C-alpha cells in the first residue's frame, strides 16, 4: 500500500499548514527572546530544506502525483515551522511550541511506518536522514519545554529578555537577530531604506552593544597581558592572538568550509558536461545551492574578521592612551616620544593592524585550499598529475625567495618614510621663520633626497612585484599546456573527455587566485610586524614613579 | 588595487561575451539582472558616501584629541584630571568604532546581495545551457566554456 | 522637541520595560475584530477554507483506507456511497460541513468511524460558524468613523475679556449626530521642581473649564469657543508672553469626553497645544451669521483670526497692574 | 491581621446568614457564560450530544415499535424509509437535527407520530441552537483580560510638598487602549468609637483626590502619582509616624473607575494599603525621561525609592509647628 503511506505522510503537513494560517495572518495583519537550540533548529531546518530538494529530485525521476507530494508538503511545512519560530522569537508563548511538538511527533510516526514497510522489501537514504532530522528537532523541542515552561511546574522563571542588545537606544543589531538573518544582514534593510529618506547622523546611529564597548576589550586585553607577563615584543603579539580567540578561529573555520564548497562547484561542472556528452538537472540545482552557500559563508567570514579587527583597534588605542599617562616627560624630550611620532603611531598602526587582521583569516585558509586542490586534481588527471604537481612544487621556493627580497626593501622603505614625516612636521610648524630669510632650498633639497631614497626602496619593491606577477602567470599557463599535451598523445592513450579538461581549468583557476593575493599580503604582513615592534618599543618607555 | 580592478573587469567582459556566444538566448535574461543590480548599486552609493563622510568626521577629532593630550601632558597630569580625559577618549573611540562598523556592515550587505545576483545569473545560464544546447542546439563544446 | 500626545489624538509616550504574557488568546480574539474589513474578510474566508480542506483530506483518506475508494462492485458497501476521487470527496466535505446536504453521496450505517468523523465535523463547524458570526456582528456594532470627527482649531488664542485675560479655543461637531453630556478635562503639563528639591519630568494639573454656576460639561451644537479665565490661583498664571514662542516647553491638552447617540459608547478626543503653537493678542472671526431664516455657520473662517489692539504683558504683571489699576 | 479587600482587587469580607433562593436559572444562564472557554466548550458539546442521543434513542424506539424495524418486504412502508439498526437511526437523528438532510432515509406520510416527533425535534433544536449562539456571542463580547491590567505600586509613600505633608502613590496603564473618564474614590477604614459611646467595627470615609479647581477624575496616559495633601480637616490628619508600622490597623483603599474604549463597559480597580505596608519619608525615582525624540518610561524604577532628609513628626504636631513656624 505505497500510495496509502504516501497519503498518511501528506496528512500531518496539511494539519500544520492549516493551523499556521490563522496565527500567521493575525501576526501579519521590540524585545527579542531566544531559546536554547535556536541555532541548532535553524541549521537542522536548512538540512531539511536540502533533503526535501533531494526528495523532489527522486519524485521527478520516478514519474503519479500522490507519490511525490509528501516532499512538496514537507517543504511548506518546514517553511511554516520557520514562520512559527519567527513568530515565537518575536513574542513568546507556551502554546505555539506545543503546536510545533504535536506535528513533529506525528511526522516521526509516519516516517517510521515508511521505514518499516521499506525494510520488509535511493529512497532508503533520503528517508533515513529524514527520520534522523525529525528526531533531533523533537529532542530540541523537548529541551525547550524542559527549560522554561511548556507544562513544567507553575512559573517559567523566564529569562527577562536580554537588555545587553535590547536596551533602548541601539541601532546596530548583529548579535541581536535570528539565525538565518545574520548571514544576509536582512536587518540592514530598514537602515539603508531610512538613510535615503533622511541623512544620517551620530545621534541617528545607535550606541555600541554590551560586547562591543572598548572598555571591555581593553579589560580583556590587559587581563591577558598580565597573564602573559606572569608566565617584550613577542608577548603582546601572543596576547593579541589569545584575546581575539574563538571569533578569529571561527572566521577561519567558515572560510575553510567555504573553500571546500568552492572546490565542490567545478565537480558539478564535470558531471553536467559528462551527462551532456551522454541525473543532470539535479546537478544544476545542487550547483546553484553550493554556490549560494559558499557566498554566504565567505561573506560571514569577512564580517567576523572585520569585527575582530575593529575590536583590536579599539583595545590597543585605549591601551596606548592609558600608557601615555604614565609616560614621563624625559621621554617626551627625546625623539622616541615625539608628539608627531605618537600620532603617527596611533593612526598608521590602527590602519596596519586592522588591515593585517582582515587579511590573516584569508591566509589561514590558503594551505587547506591548495591541499584540497591537489587531492581533487589527482582523481581528474590520473597519471598526468606529475606535471601539475612539479609545477606547483617548483612555484613555492622561488616565491619564498622573491618574498624575502621584497620584505627587505619594504622595511627600509618604512624607516625612510618615518624620517620624512618628522622632517615635514618640523618644516611646516616653522614656515614663517623659514620663508622669513628664505632657508627653503636647504630643507627642500633634504626632503628631496629623502624622497629619492624612499623612491629607490619603492622601485625595488615594484620591480620585485612585477617579477612576481610574471611568474604567477607564466608558470600556470605552462602547467596547463604541459598537462593536457601529455595526456592526449604523450602517454595516457585515454582520450580526455571535455569534462575533464574544463574541470581541470576550473580547479586550476581556483588555485591560481590565492598566489596573486599572497604577494600583496606580504605588504601588510611586514607592516604589521613593524607596527607591533614600534608599539612594543613605545610600551617599553620609562614609567612615572609612584610616591 | 588598480591592477586587480583592471583584471577583474576584463574577466567579467570575457565571461559575459563567452556566455552570450554559447547561448544567443541569454540576452533575454541579462537586462533584468542589469536593472536590479543597477538599482541596488544606486541605493548603496548614497548610503556608502554618507557612512564614509561620517567616518572621516568622527576620525578627525580623535586624532586631534590624541595630539593635544600628548603635547599638553604636564597640565593634565598636574590637575589630576586623568579620569575625565580617559572617559572622554572612551567616548570618542566608541563613536569611531560604531562609524567604522556601520561602514563595513553596509559593505558586507552589498556584497551579499551581489553574490545572490551572481548565483542567479550562473544558475539560469547553466539551466538554459542544459536545456537549449542539448535539446534544440545539440552542441557539445560550448557547454564547458559556458559553465566554466 | 518632544510632544506629549499628538494632534490626531493618538498617544506619543512610548512604554519601556513592560512585563510579559498579556493577551492569552482573548485579546487576540478582539485584535482580530480590530483589523480592517478587507483583512477581516480575508482571515474569515481563510479559516473557513482551512477547516473545509482539512476535513476533505481526512474523508478522502478514510474512504481510501476502508478500501471503498478502490472501485469495486459487490462484496462491500462504501462507507460513503458513490465516492470516486478526491474531487467528489471535497464535494462531500463541503456538502456535509456547510449543511447543504445534497445526498447524492450517502454515508452508510456500516462504518462507525465515518459516524465519528461526521459527529466531530458538525460540532466544530457549528462552533466556528458561531464565533465567526458573533465576531462580525461585534465588529459591525462599533463606529470609529463616527468617532474621529472631533475638530479643534489648530492654534488657540488668548484675549482680554471683562478686564481679565482669557483663553479662547474652538471646538465643534461635523455630523448631524449629537454627543450626549460632553465634558471637558483641560490639563497642562510641565517639568516642575518642588521647593523640597523634587523634580518631576512632567506634571499634569487641571485647569478649569469656566461654565455657569458649576459643571465640567458643555453642550455642542455649533462651534463654541471654550472660555476660561486665568486668575492668580490658576497654574498657567505665571508665564510670560515673549518667552512662550520659542524656548519654553508647555503642552496644554484638552480631553473632550462624551457618549454618542446611536451607539451609546463613550468616546473622547484629546489634543495638545505646544508653546510654539499658541499665539498672543488676537480674536477669532464670528462664524455664525443670521441667514435667510436660520443660522449659517461658515467653516472657512473657522481658523481665521484678526488683530486686536490689546496690551501685551505677563499675567502676573497684569494682575499687579490690575491691583494698580 | 485581617484585610478589608485584597491586593488583587477581590473582596475579603465573607458574608454570613444570607437568606435563600437566589438565581432561579437566570443567574445560572449567566454563571454559565462566566466559566472558562474550555469548560464552556465542554458544556456546549455536552448539551448538543445529549439532545442528539435522546432523539436518536426515541427514533430507534418508534421505528422498532411500528414494526418497520423488523426487516420485511411488502405489506408495509417504514415510517422512515431505509432504516435498519441503531446506527442508521442515530444517523437519521443527526441528519434531521442539525439540518443537513441527506435524504437517503425518508420519513413518509404514513405515520403521523413520526411527523409529531420531527415537529418537536426541530423546534427544540432551533431553541437550543439560538441560546448556544447568543451565549457564546455574549461571552465573547466581554474582555476581562483587558480589565485586570491596572497596577498600583506595592507600597505608597508620604513626603513634604509645598510645606505640607502629602500622599504619593503611583498608578498606570499597561496597554495602548485608554480608559475614559477614570475617577478616583480614595477611602480609609478604621474601627471608630463616637463620642456618644457608639463603636463602629469599620468606618469608610472619603479622603479627597487633589486635582485642579475640582474634579473627582483624572487622566491616565503615563504613570501619574496621585497627589493628595492631608490638612487639619482630613480624617487621616491625626495619626503618628512611629505607631503605624506595627500596631495600628488602618486600611487605605483606592477605587479607580473608568470605561474602556473598545467595549464601553465601566470597569474599576480596588486596592488596599495596610498600616504595615505604608512607609514614611521617601521619594519615588523619576520614571519619564527625555528620550531621542519622545518620552521613555522605565517600569523597573516604578517601585524604586530614594531616601530624603525630611522631618519625621505627626501631622497634628506638624500643623502645630506650622502654626509656630
Ligand atoms: N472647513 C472645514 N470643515 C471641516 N473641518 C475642517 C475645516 N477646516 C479645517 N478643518 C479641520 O479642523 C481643524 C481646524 O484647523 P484650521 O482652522 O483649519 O487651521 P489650519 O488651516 O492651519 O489647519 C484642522 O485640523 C482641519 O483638519
Ligand atoms: N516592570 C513592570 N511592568 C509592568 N507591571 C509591573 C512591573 N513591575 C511591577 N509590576 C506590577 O505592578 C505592581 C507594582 O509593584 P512593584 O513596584 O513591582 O513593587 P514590588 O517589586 O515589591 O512588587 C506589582 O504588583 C506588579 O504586579
Amino acid at each position: 500500500n505505497g500510495c496509502f503511506v504516501d497519503a498518511l505522510n501528506v496528512v500531518p503537513h496539511v494539519f500544520l499548514l492549516f493551523i499556521t494560517f490563522p496565527i500567521l495572518f493575525i501576526g501579519w495583519g521590540s524585545t527579542w527572546l531566544h531559546f536554547p537550540g535556536h541555532n541548532l533548529r535553524w541549521i537542522l531546518t536548512f538540512i531539511l530544506l536540502f533533503v526535501l530538494v533531494c526528495e523532489i529530485a527522486e519524485g521527478i525521476l520516478s514519474d503519479h502525483l500522490h507519490l511525490y507530494m509528501p516532499a512538496g508538503m514537507a517543504f511548506m511545512a518546514a517553511i511554516t515551522s520557520v514562520v512559527y519560530y519567527h513568530n515565537i522569537e518575536t513574542s513568546n508563548f507556551p502554546k505555539l511550541l506545543i503546536a510545533l511538538l504535536i506535528y513533529w511527533t506525528l511526522a516521526f510516526i509516519t516516517k517510521t511506518i515508511k521505514f518499516v514497510k521499506f525494510y520488509d522489501h535511493l529512497r532508503f537514504c533520503l528517508t533515513g536522514l529524514l527520520v534522523i532530522l525529525y528526531g533531533m528537532l523533537l529532542l530540541v523541542e523537548v529541551n525547550v519545554i524542559r527549560v522554561r515552561r511548556y507544562i513544567f511546574f507553575k512559573t517559567p522563571r523566564e529569562v527577562k529578555p536580554p537588555e545587553d542588545l535590547q536596551d533602548l537606544g541601539v541601532r546596530f543589531l548583529q548579535p541581536f537577530v535570528n539565525l538565518l538573518s545574520k548571514g544576509t544582514y536582512w536587518w540592514m534593510n530598514a537602515f539603508i531604506k531610512t538613510a535615503h529618506k533622511k541623512p544620517i547622523d551620530l545621534r541617528a546611529i545607535g550606541k555600541l552593544p554590551i560586547a562591543m564597548r572598548a572598555l571591555t576589550n581593553y579589560q580583556r586585553l590587559c587581563v591577558a597581558f598580565d597573564a602573559q607577563a606572569r608566565k617584550g615584543a613577542r608577548a603582546i603579539w601572543r596576547a593579541l592572538c589569545h584575546a581575539f580567540g574563538r571569533r578569529l578561529i571561527l572566521s577561519s573555520t567558515f572560510r575553510i568550509l567555504a573553500d571546500l564548497l568552492g572546490f565542490a562547484g567545478p565537480l558539478c561542472i564535470f558531471g553536467i558536461v559528462d551527462h551532456l556528452g551522454k541525473n543532470a538537472y539535479v546537478l544544476a540545482v545542487l550547483l546553484f545551492l553550493a554556490l549560494l552557500l559558499q557566498r554566504t559563508f565567505l561573506q560571514a567570514s569577512y564580517y567576523v574578521a572585520i569585527e575582530t579587527g575593529i575590536n583590536l583597534r579599539g583595545a590597543i588605542q585605549t591601551k596606548i592612551y592609558n600608557k601615555i599617562m604614565h609616560l614621563s616627560t624625559s621621554n617626551l624630550s627625546m625623539g622616541e616620544m615625539t608628539a608627531g611620532q605618537i600620532c603617527n603611531l596611533v593612526a598608521i598602526d590602527t590602519n596596519q593592524l586592522m588591515w593585517f587582521f582582515f587579511l590573516c583569516p584569508n591566509l589561514w585558509a590558503m594551505p587547506v585550499q591548495i591541499i584540497v586542490g591537489v587531492i581533487l586534481l589527482y582523481y581528474i588527471l590520473g597519471v598526468s598529475a606529475l606535471i601539475g604537481a612539479a609545477v606547483i612544487i617548483l612555484l613555492a621556493p622561488v616565491q619564498y625567495f622573491v618574498a624575502t627580497k621584497l620584505s627587505q626593501a619594504q622595511r627600509s622603505t618604512l624607516e625612510h618614510s618615518n624620517e620624512r614625516l618628522k622632517q615635514t612636521n618640523e618644516m611646516l610648524r616653522g614656515m614663517k621663520l623659514l620663508k622669513l630669510y628664505a632657508w627653503e632650498s636647504i630643507f627642500c633639497s633634504r626632503v628631496e633626497v629623502t624622497r629619492r631614497k624612499e623612491m629607490t626602496s619603492l622601485r625595488a619593491f615594484a620591480v620585485y612585484t612585477s617579477i612576481s606577477i610574471f611568474m604567477n602567470t607564466a608558470i600556470p599557463i605552462a602547467a596547463v599546456l604541459i598537462t593536457f599535451v601529455g595526456h592526449v598523445s604523450f602517454f595516457k592513450e585515454s582520450d580526455l573527455s571535455p569534462s575533464v579538461a574544463f574541470a581541470s581549468l576550473s580547479l586550476f583557476h581556483i588555485l591560481v587566485t590565492p598566489l596573486f593575493l599572497l604577494s600583496s599580503v606580504v605588504r601588510s604582513t611586514v607592516k604589521a610586524l613593524v607596527s607591533v615592534q614600534k608599539l612594543s618599543e613605545f610600551l617599553s618607555s620609562a614609567e612615572i614613579r609612584e610616591e | 588595487t588598480l591592477e586587480c580592478l583592471s583584471r577583474s573587469t576584463l574577466l567579467c567582459v570575457s565571461a559575459l561575451t563567452v556566455i552570450s556566444y554559447v547561448t544567443p538566448v541569454f540576452l533575454v535574461a541579462l537586462l533584468p539582472l542589469a536593472v536590479v543590480c543597477y538599482f541596488i548599486q544606486k541605493y548603496f552609493r548614497v548610503a556608502s558616501r554618507d557612512l564614509q563622510q561620517l567616518d572621516d568626521t568622527t576620525q578627525l577629532p580623535l586624532l586631534s584629541h590624541f595630539a593635544e593630550t600628548v603635547e599638553g601632558l604636564t597640565t593634565i597630569r598636574a590637575f589630576r584630571y586623568e579620569a575625565r580625559f580617559q572617559q572622554k577618549l572612551l567616548e570618542y573611540t566608541d563613536s569611531n568604532n560604531i562609524a567604522s562598523l556601520f561602514l563595513t556592515a553596509a559593505n558586507r550587505w552589498l556584497e551579499v546581495r551581489m553574490e545572490y545576483i551572481g548565483a542567479c545569473v550562473v544558475l539560469i545560464a547553466a539551466a538554459t545551457s542544459i536545456s537549449n544546447s542539448l535539446h534544440r542546439e545539440l552542441s557539445a563544446g560550448l557547454v564547458g566554456l559556458g559553465l566554466t | 522637541r518632544a510632544r506629549f500626545v499628538s494632534k490626531k489624538g493618538n498617544c506619543n509616550v512610548a512604554h519601556k520595560n513592560i512585563r510579559e504574557q498579556g493577551r492569552f488568546l482573548q485579546d487576540v480574539f478582539t485584535t482580530l475584530v480590530d483589523l480592517k474589513w478587507p483583512h477581516t474578510l480575508l482571515i474569515f474566508t481563510m479559516s473557513f477554507l482551512c477547516s473545509w480542506l482539512l476535513f476533505a483530506m481526512v474523508w478522502w483518506l478514510i474512504a481510501f483506507a476502508h478500501g471503498d475508494l478502490a472501485p469495486g462492485e459487490g462484496t462491500n458497501v462504501p462507507c460513503v456511497t458513490s465516492i470516486h476521487s478526491f474531487s467528489s470527496a471535497f464535494l462531500f466535505s463541503i456538502e456535509v460541513q456547510v449543511t447543504i446536504g445534497f445526498g447524492g453521496r450517502m454515508v452508510t450505517e456500516e462504518c462507525p468511524l465515518a459516524i465519528l468523523i461526521l459527529i466531530v465535523q458538525n460540532i466544530v463547524g457549528l462552533m466556528i460558524n458561531a464565533i465567526m458570526l458573533g465576531c462580525i456582528f461585534m465588529k459591525t456594532a462599533q463606529a470609529h468613523r463616527r468617532a474621529e470627527t472631533l475638530i479643534f482649531s489648530k492654534h488657540a488664542v488668548i484675549t482680554l475679556r471683562h478686564g481679565r485675560l482669557c483663553f479662547m479655543l474652538r471646538v465643534g461637531d461635523l455630523r448631524k449626530s449629537m454627543i450626549i453630556s460632553a465634558t471637558i478635562h483641560m490639563q497642562v503639563v510641565r517639568k516642575t521642581t518642588s521647593p523640597e528639591g523634587e523634580v518631576v519630568p512632567l506634571h499634569q494639573v487641571d485647569i478649569p473649564m469656566e461654565n455657569g454656576v458649576g459643571g465640567n460639561g458643555i453642550f455642542l451644537v455649533a462651534p463654541l469657543i471654550i472660555y476660561h479665565v486665568i486668575d492668580s490661583n490658576s497654574p498657567l498664571y505665571d508665564l510670560a508672553p515673549s518667552d512662550l514662542h520659542h524656548h519654553q516647553d508647555l503642552e496644554i491638552i484638552v480631553i473632550l469626553e462624551g457618549v454618542v447617540e446611536t451607539t451609546g459608547i463613550t468616546t473622547q478626543a484629546r489634543t495638545s497645544y505646544l508653546a510654539d503653537e499658541i499665539l498672543w493678542g488676537q480674536r477669532f472671526v464670528p462664524i455664525v451669521a443670521e441667514e435667510d431664516g436660520r443660522y449659517s455657520v461658515d467653516y472657512s473662517k473657522f481658523g481665521n483670526t484678526i488683530k486686536v489692539p490689546t496690551p501685551l504683558c505677563t499675567a502676573r504683571q497684569l494682575d499687579e497692574d490690575r491691583s494698580l489699576l
